[PDB]
Protein backbone atom coordinates (compact mmCIF):
# COMPACT_ATOMS: atom_id res chain seq x y z
CA UNK A 1 0.00 0.00 0.00
CA UNK A 2 1.34 3.72 -1.12
CA UNK A 3 -1.83 4.71 -0.84
CA UNK A 4 -0.78 5.44 2.63
CA UNK A 5 2.32 7.76 1.90
CA UNK A 6 0.40 9.32 -0.51
CA UNK A 7 -2.47 9.69 1.68
CA UNK A 8 0.18 10.93 4.37
CA UNK A 9 1.98 13.39 2.44
CA UNK A 10 -1.23 15.06 0.67
CA UNK A 11 -2.33 15.50 4.19
CA UNK A 12 0.63 17.06 4.83
CA UNK A 13 0.78 19.28 2.05
CA UNK A 14 -2.22 20.74 2.09
CA UNK A 15 -4.87 20.28 5.22
CA UNK A 16 -4.91 22.79 7.97
CA UNK A 17 -2.93 22.37 11.10
CA UNK A 18 -5.81 21.12 13.51
CA UNK A 19 -7.40 18.56 10.93
CA UNK A 20 -3.92 16.60 10.26
CA UNK A 21 -1.92 15.59 13.03
CA UNK A 22 1.98 16.36 13.32
CA UNK A 23 3.44 13.30 12.38
CA UNK A 24 1.01 13.19 9.40
CA UNK A 25 -1.53 10.62 10.28
CA UNK A 26 -5.01 11.60 10.81
CA UNK A 27 -5.81 13.18 14.14
CA UNK A 28 -9.31 11.64 14.96
CA UNK A 29 -9.97 14.10 18.10
CA UNK A 30 -10.85 17.20 15.60
CA UNK A 31 -13.25 14.52 13.84
CA UNK A 32 -14.76 13.23 16.74
CA UNK A 33 -15.94 16.48 17.77
CA UNK A 34 -19.17 18.23 16.16
CA UNK A 35 -17.73 21.45 13.98
CA UNK A 36 -15.36 23.60 15.02
CA UNK A 37 -15.62 22.84 19.08
CA UNK A 38 -12.26 21.02 19.13
CA UNK A 39 -10.16 22.59 21.48
CA UNK A 40 -7.02 23.59 20.41
CA UNK A 41 -3.67 22.04 21.90
CA UNK A 42 -2.89 25.89 21.59
CA UNK A 43 -5.93 26.87 22.93
CA UNK A 44 -5.38 24.12 26.05
CA UNK A 45 -2.23 26.24 26.67
CA UNK A 46 -3.51 29.46 26.52
CA UNK A 47 -6.52 28.61 28.87
CA UNK A 48 -4.03 26.94 31.47
CA UNK A 49 -1.86 30.11 30.73
CA UNK A 50 -4.72 32.39 30.96
CA UNK A 51 -6.04 30.75 33.86
CA UNK A 52 -3.45 30.63 36.28
CA UNK A 53 -2.77 34.97 36.64
CA UNK A 54 -6.56 35.94 36.20
CA UNK A 55 -7.93 33.20 38.34
CA UNK A 56 -11.05 30.61 38.55
CA UNK A 57 -14.52 32.07 38.62
CA UNK A 58 -12.98 35.10 36.56
CA UNK A 59 -15.18 33.96 33.66
CA UNK A 60 -16.30 37.34 32.75
CA UNK A 61 -12.72 38.86 32.86
CA UNK A 62 -11.53 34.77 31.27
CA UNK A 63 -13.34 35.28 28.03
CA UNK A 64 -11.93 38.55 27.50
CA UNK A 65 -8.37 38.24 26.16
CA UNK A 66 -6.90 34.39 25.49
CA UNK A 67 -9.52 33.03 23.72
CA UNK A 68 -10.45 35.30 21.00
CA UNK A 69 -13.92 33.95 20.56
CA UNK A 70 -16.25 33.67 22.95
CA UNK A 71 -15.36 30.64 24.87
CA UNK A 72 -18.20 28.30 25.87
CA UNK A 73 -19.02 28.57 29.83
CA UNK A 74 -16.52 24.89 29.50
CA UNK A 75 -13.90 27.06 30.68
CA UNK A 76 -14.83 26.32 34.14
CA UNK A 77 -15.99 22.48 32.79
CA UNK A 78 -12.43 21.98 31.18
CA UNK A 79 -10.63 23.13 34.45
CA UNK A 80 -11.98 20.67 36.03
CA UNK A 81 -10.36 18.19 33.78
CA UNK A 82 -6.97 19.94 34.49
CA UNK A 83 -7.95 19.55 38.38
CA UNK A 84 -8.95 16.30 38.08
CA UNK A 85 -11.86 16.70 40.42
CA UNK A 86 -15.88 16.77 38.91
CA UNK A 87 -17.17 19.34 41.87
CA UNK A 88 -14.80 22.63 41.34
CA UNK A 89 -16.56 24.40 43.50
CA UNK A 90 -13.67 23.43 46.45
CA UNK A 91 -10.71 25.15 44.33
CA UNK A 92 -13.17 28.21 42.80
CA UNK A 93 -12.55 31.83 43.27
CA UNK A 94 -8.73 30.92 43.68
CA UNK A 95 -6.06 32.03 41.43
CA UNK A 96 -3.58 28.95 40.95
CA UNK A 97 -0.15 29.02 39.22
CA UNK A 98 0.43 27.30 35.60
CA UNK A 99 2.90 24.72 37.76
CA UNK A 100 0.35 24.07 40.32
CA UNK A 101 -2.35 21.97 38.57
CA UNK A 102 -0.75 18.86 37.77
CA UNK A 103 0.23 18.39 41.34
CA UNK A 104 -3.59 19.07 42.06
CA UNK A 105 -4.11 16.07 40.29
CA UNK A 106 -1.62 13.18 41.50
CA UNK A 107 -3.17 13.86 45.01
CA UNK A 108 -6.82 13.44 43.94
CA UNK A 109 -5.92 11.03 40.61
CA UNK A 110 -4.46 8.71 44.07
CA UNK A 111 -7.26 9.62 46.55
CA UNK A 112 -9.67 8.87 44.06
CA UNK A 113 -7.88 5.36 43.83
CA UNK A 114 -7.73 4.67 47.30
CA UNK A 115 -11.55 6.36 47.82
CA UNK A 116 -12.45 3.86 44.77
CA UNK A 117 -14.33 6.81 43.92
CA UNK A 118 -12.15 7.53 40.36
CA UNK A 119 -13.97 7.25 37.02
CA UNK A 120 -12.92 8.32 33.50
CA UNK A 121 -9.69 9.42 35.21
CA UNK A 122 -10.62 12.14 37.10
CA UNK A 123 -11.83 12.38 40.84
CA UNK A 124 -15.26 11.90 40.78
CA UNK A 125 -17.34 13.66 44.06
CA UNK B 1 -42.78 18.03 40.26
CA UNK B 2 -39.87 17.95 42.57
CA UNK B 3 -37.17 17.79 39.97
CA UNK B 4 -34.02 19.94 41.81
CA UNK B 5 -32.22 16.10 42.49
CA UNK B 6 -33.67 15.75 39.09
CA UNK B 7 -31.74 18.59 36.92
CA UNK B 8 -28.75 18.16 39.49
CA UNK B 9 -28.49 14.58 38.89
CA UNK B 10 -28.33 14.84 34.99
CA UNK B 11 -25.66 17.43 35.29
CA UNK B 12 -23.04 14.92 37.27
CA UNK B 13 -24.15 12.35 34.34
CA UNK B 14 -24.20 14.23 31.32
CA UNK B 15 -20.06 15.83 32.78
CA UNK B 16 -19.05 11.73 32.89
CA UNK B 17 -19.73 11.24 29.08
CA UNK B 18 -17.73 14.36 28.75
CA UNK B 19 -15.06 12.83 31.49
CA UNK B 20 -15.48 9.55 29.21
CA UNK B 21 -15.38 11.02 25.93
CA UNK B 22 -12.51 13.16 26.34
CA UNK B 23 -10.41 9.99 27.85
CA UNK B 24 -10.97 8.10 25.15
CA UNK B 25 -9.73 10.44 22.31
CA UNK B 26 -6.85 10.64 24.46
CA UNK B 27 -6.42 7.09 24.49
CA UNK B 28 -6.85 6.71 20.63
CA UNK B 29 -10.25 6.23 20.09
CA UNK B 30 -10.81 5.90 16.49
CA UNK B 31 -13.53 8.39 14.40
CA UNK B 32 -15.33 7.08 12.24
CA UNK B 33 -13.49 9.16 8.84
CA UNK B 34 -10.96 6.44 7.44
CA UNK B 35 -7.09 7.36 7.94
CA UNK B 36 -6.35 7.58 3.99
CA UNK B 37 -8.88 10.30 3.35
CA UNK B 38 -7.36 13.86 2.37
CA UNK B 39 -9.46 16.57 3.94
CA UNK B 40 -9.23 19.85 3.33
CA UNK B 41 -11.39 22.70 4.90
CA UNK B 42 -11.41 25.37 2.56
CA UNK B 43 -13.90 27.82 0.68
CA UNK B 44 -13.86 27.44 -2.81
CA UNK B 45 -13.72 31.51 -3.12
CA UNK B 46 -10.45 31.64 -1.68
CA UNK B 47 -8.65 27.98 -2.30
CA UNK B 48 -5.59 28.28 -4.20
CA UNK B 49 -5.85 25.48 -7.03
CA UNK B 50 -2.26 25.65 -7.82
CA UNK B 51 -1.74 24.36 -4.65
CA UNK B 52 -3.80 21.13 -5.03
CA UNK B 53 -2.24 20.76 -8.21
CA UNK B 54 1.84 21.28 -7.63
CA UNK B 55 1.23 18.83 -4.37
CA UNK B 56 -0.68 15.98 -5.92
CA UNK B 57 1.48 16.09 -8.99
CA UNK B 58 4.37 15.70 -7.47
CA UNK B 59 3.05 13.10 -4.70
CA UNK B 60 1.46 11.51 -7.85
CA UNK B 61 2.70 11.44 -10.97
CA UNK B 62 -0.88 11.39 -12.45
CA UNK B 63 -4.24 13.77 -11.82
CA UNK B 64 -7.50 12.91 -10.55
CA UNK B 65 -9.15 9.91 -12.39
CA UNK B 66 -12.46 10.69 -11.07
CA UNK B 67 -13.93 13.97 -9.79
CA UNK B 68 -17.17 14.57 -7.98
CA UNK B 69 -19.31 17.28 -6.38
CA UNK B 70 -22.44 17.90 -5.19
CA UNK B 71 -22.21 22.01 -5.55
CA UNK B 72 -24.86 24.17 -3.45
CA UNK B 73 -26.72 26.28 -5.28
CA UNK B 74 -28.93 29.30 -4.78
CA UNK B 75 -32.56 28.58 -4.92
CA UNK B 76 -24.67 27.43 1.33
CA UNK B 77 -26.08 29.85 -1.55
CA UNK B 78 -23.24 29.89 -3.68
CA UNK B 79 -23.56 31.95 -7.36
CA UNK B 80 -23.92 30.44 -10.55
CA UNK B 81 -21.14 32.31 -12.63
CA UNK B 82 -18.59 31.83 -9.40
CA UNK B 83 -19.10 27.47 -9.34
CA UNK B 84 -18.74 27.85 -13.28
CA UNK B 85 -15.57 29.56 -12.77
CA UNK B 86 -13.63 27.11 -10.65
CA UNK B 87 -10.64 25.54 -12.64
CA UNK B 88 -11.63 22.18 -12.85
CA UNK B 89 -9.72 22.44 -16.45
CA UNK B 90 -6.41 21.78 -14.37
CA UNK B 91 -7.45 18.98 -11.84
CA UNK B 92 -8.58 16.84 -14.30
CA UNK B 93 -6.49 15.70 -17.04
CA UNK B 94 -7.89 12.30 -18.35
CA UNK B 95 -11.21 10.64 -16.37
CA UNK B 96 -14.72 10.86 -15.28
CA UNK B 97 -16.02 13.75 -13.52
CA UNK B 98 -19.34 13.45 -11.16
CA UNK B 99 -22.16 16.39 -10.81
CA UNK B 100 -25.02 15.85 -9.01
CA UNK B 101 -27.85 17.83 -10.32
CA UNK B 102 -30.65 18.55 -8.39
CA UNK B 103 -33.71 19.31 -11.17
CA UNK B 104 -34.08 22.78 -10.80
CA UNK B 105 -30.17 23.51 -12.46
CA UNK B 106 -30.39 20.18 -14.14
CA UNK B 107 -30.02 22.20 -17.28
CA UNK B 108 -27.68 24.49 -16.06
CA UNK B 109 -24.92 21.57 -14.80
CA UNK B 110 -24.98 20.28 -18.42
CA UNK B 111 -24.13 23.55 -19.59
CA UNK B 112 -21.59 23.74 -16.53
CA UNK B 113 -19.38 20.24 -17.50
CA UNK B 114 -19.42 21.51 -21.44
CA UNK B 115 -17.65 24.90 -20.84
CA UNK B 116 -15.06 22.83 -18.84
CA UNK B 117 -14.79 20.93 -22.02
CA UNK B 118 -16.34 17.56 -20.93
CA UNK B 119 -18.89 15.51 -22.92
CA UNK B 120 -21.92 14.29 -21.60
CA UNK B 121 -22.56 10.48 -21.49
CA UNK B 122 -24.29 8.87 -18.82
CA UNK B 123 -26.21 10.18 -15.70
CA UNK B 124 -26.66 7.96 -12.09
CA UNK B 125 -30.45 7.75 -11.21
CA UNK B 126 -30.84 7.72 -7.51
CA UNK B 127 -34.53 7.14 -6.71
CA UNK B 128 -35.63 7.03 -3.08
CA UNK B 129 -37.01 3.91 -0.92
CA UNK B 130 -39.04 4.13 1.28
CA UNK B 131 -38.09 1.00 2.91
CA UNK B 132 -39.99 1.98 -2.55
CA UNK B 133 -40.89 5.51 -4.09
CA UNK B 134 -40.11 8.90 -3.18
CA UNK B 135 -42.47 12.13 -2.79
CA UNK B 136 -41.11 15.26 -3.75
CA UNK B 137 -43.13 18.35 -4.63
CA UNK B 138 -41.94 19.39 -8.27
CA UNK B 139 -43.72 22.24 -10.31
CA UNK B 140 -44.68 19.98 -13.15
CA UNK B 141 -43.99 16.55 -11.76
CA UNK B 142 -43.74 14.52 -8.09
CA UNK B 143 -39.77 13.73 -7.71
CA UNK B 144 -38.83 11.11 -6.93
CA UNK B 145 -35.35 10.33 -7.52
CA UNK B 146 -32.01 12.77 -7.40
CA UNK B 147 -29.58 12.78 -10.79
CA UNK B 148 -25.69 12.41 -10.84
CA UNK B 149 -24.61 13.89 -14.39
CA UNK B 150 -21.34 12.21 -15.77
CA UNK B 151 -19.27 13.64 -18.11
CA UNK B 152 -15.79 12.39 -19.66
CA UNK B 153 -12.89 13.74 -21.50
CA UNK B 154 -9.51 12.64 -22.46
CA UNK B 155 -8.32 8.58 -22.95
CA UNK B 156 -10.44 5.99 -20.62
CA UNK B 157 -8.82 3.22 -23.44
CA UNK B 158 -6.36 2.50 -20.33
CA UNK B 159 -7.22 -0.59 -18.00
CA UNK B 160 -7.34 2.76 -15.53
CA UNK B 161 -11.17 2.70 -15.93
CA UNK B 162 -12.88 -0.58 -16.43
CA UNK B 163 -15.39 -0.16 -19.04
CA UNK B 164 -19.42 -1.60 -18.75
CA UNK B 165 -19.15 -2.13 -14.79
CA UNK B 166 -21.42 -0.07 -13.02
CA UNK B 167 -25.45 0.43 -13.57
CA UNK B 168 -27.53 3.68 -13.59
CA UNK B 169 -29.71 2.69 -10.85
CA UNK B 170 -29.10 3.58 -7.59
CA UNK B 171 -31.80 2.13 -4.51
CA UNK B 172 -30.90 3.59 -1.39
CA UNK B 173 -32.66 5.56 1.91
CA UNK B 174 -32.58 9.05 2.25
CA UNK B 175 -29.54 9.31 4.13
CA UNK B 176 -29.27 12.25 6.52
CA UNK B 177 -30.60 14.23 4.03
CA UNK B 178 -29.24 16.11 2.39
CA UNK B 179 -26.85 13.10 1.99
CA UNK B 180 -26.00 10.77 -1.08
CA UNK B 181 -26.02 7.45 -1.71
CA UNK B 182 -22.50 5.80 -0.37
CA UNK B 183 -23.26 3.56 -3.24
CA UNK B 184 -21.34 6.30 -5.73
CA UNK B 185 -18.22 5.53 -4.21
CA UNK B 186 -18.67 1.83 -5.00
CA UNK B 187 -19.73 1.94 -8.29
CA UNK B 188 -16.45 4.52 -9.08
CA UNK B 189 -14.40 1.76 -7.59
CA UNK B 190 -15.88 -0.94 -9.74
CA UNK B 191 -15.29 2.00 -12.83
CA UNK B 192 -11.54 3.05 -11.49
CA UNK B 193 -10.18 0.89 -8.99
CA UNK B 194 -7.00 2.36 -7.01
CA UNK B 195 -7.01 5.76 -8.60
CA UNK B 196 -6.99 9.16 -7.65
CA UNK B 197 -10.00 10.72 -6.54
CA UNK B 198 -11.87 13.88 -5.91
CA UNK B 199 -14.45 15.64 -4.33
CA UNK B 200 -15.52 18.73 -4.35
CA UNK B 201 -17.91 20.24 -1.66
CA UNK B 202 -18.22 17.41 0.82
CA UNK B 203 -18.52 17.25 4.37
CA UNK B 204 -17.51 14.41 6.92
CA UNK B 205 -19.91 12.22 5.88
CA UNK B 206 -17.93 11.96 2.44
CA UNK B 207 -14.73 11.35 3.21
CA UNK B 208 -13.13 8.27 2.11
CA UNK B 209 -10.05 6.33 1.33
CA UNK B 210 -8.15 8.04 -1.59
CA UNK B 211 -11.07 10.80 -1.70
CA UNK B 212 -9.31 14.01 -1.72
CA UNK B 213 -12.32 16.11 -0.25
CA UNK B 214 -12.96 19.65 -0.22
CA UNK B 215 -15.62 21.98 1.57
CA UNK B 216 -16.17 24.76 4.39
CA UNK B 217 -17.87 21.83 7.06
CA UNK B 218 -15.05 19.59 7.54
C1 LIG C 1 -25.49 20.55 -0.83
S1 LIG C 1 -24.20 20.27 0.15
C2 LIG C 1 -23.40 18.99 -0.48
C3 LIG C 1 -23.38 17.85 0.50
C4 LIG C 1 -22.88 16.60 -0.17
N1 LIG C 1 -23.88 16.22 -1.10
C5 LIG C 1 -22.76 15.43 0.71
O1 LIG C 1 -22.13 14.44 0.36
O2 LIG C 1 -23.35 15.46 1.76
C6 LIG C 1 -23.38 21.71 0.25
C7 LIG C 1 -22.13 21.77 1.12
O3 LIG C 1 -21.08 22.43 0.46
C8 LIG C 1 -20.13 22.94 1.35
N2 LIG C 1 -19.95 24.31 0.93
C9 LIG C 1 -20.90 25.22 0.95
N3 LIG C 1 -20.51 26.42 0.53
C10 LIG C 1 -19.28 26.26 0.22
C11 LIG C 1 -18.40 27.19 -0.27
N4 LIG C 1 -18.88 28.41 -0.46
N5 LIG C 1 -17.21 26.77 -0.51
C12 LIG C 1 -16.90 25.51 -0.27
N6 LIG C 1 -17.70 24.60 0.21
C13 LIG C 1 -18.91 24.91 0.47
C14 LIG C 1 -20.87 22.94 2.65
O4 LIG C 1 -20.60 21.76 3.35
C15 LIG C 1 -22.26 22.60 2.36
O5 LIG C 1 -22.38 21.71 3.43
Amino acid sequence: ISREEYAKKMRLALSDNHICKPDGTVNHQYFLVKKGQYWGEEKIQYLIEQLEKIGVGNWKQMQKGLLEQTSEIELELRTCLLFKTTDIQPYMDKKFTKIEIEQIAQQNIEKAQQLSKLKYGVFVV
Amino acid sequence: QGLLQDIEKRILHYKQLFFKEQNEIANGKRSMVPDNSIPICSDVTKLNFQALIDAQMRHAGKMFDVIMMDPPWQLDSLSDEKIQNMPIQSLQQDGFIFVWAINAKYRVTIKMIENWGYKLVDEITWVKKTVKIAKGHGFYLQHAKESCLIGVKGDVDNGRFKKNIASDVIFSERRGQSQKPEEIYQYINQLCPNGNYLEIFARRNNLHDNWVSIGNEL
